[PDB]
């Protein structure tokens, strides 16, 4: 955590909807943004921090 | 010379922009787009903003 | 393992998103043909 790992995601296609849909994430908050609704909002920049 | 009426001509139309800008204004919502924040948000959450 | 779930192992991933600029990241949609001089909906970009 105290050197979290980031990624960086872009020139691709992304689908929420899978992540969402998947009952494995114990526990998954969106702030600002919709879960249901993430799979029409585009972005202009995406990052993954894990 | 024609102060006075230009005046007037003036302060109307100033109020109006004024008002259409506040349109552009958060107020504290996210996004200060109503069809922004019906997109993003689902609509209980939305209420709200 | 022995451990409680508050001292459990938790990975975390955080998606933080931008939104705006020409989008490299779009959701899975099936694009339309446009129509000229009539009144429509639209969403360009993500953009309603």
């Amino acid at each position: 955590v105290y050197a979290w790992n980031r990624k960086r995601i872009s020139n691709c296609v992304a689908d929420y909807s899978v992540l969402y849909n998947s009952a494995s994430f114990s526990t998954f908050k969106c702030y600002g943004v919709s879960p249901t609704k993430l799979n029409d909002l585009c972005f202009t920049n995406v990052y993954a921090d894990s | 010379a024609l102060g006075k009426l230009q005046d007037v001509v003036n302060q109307n139309a100033q109020a109006l922009n004024t008002l259409v800008k506040q349109l552009s204004s958060n107020f504290g919502a996210i996004s200060s787009v109503l069809n922004d924040i019906l997109s993003r948000l689902d609509p209980p959450e939305a209420e709200v903003q | 393992p022995t451990y409680g779930v508050g001292y459990q192992p938790y990975r975390v991933v955080v998606l933080s998103f931008e939104l705006l600029a020409p989008a490299t990241v779009c959701g899975p949609k099936k694009s339309t043909n446009l129509v000229k001089n009539k009144c429509v909906n639209f969403n360009f970009n993500g953009l309603t």
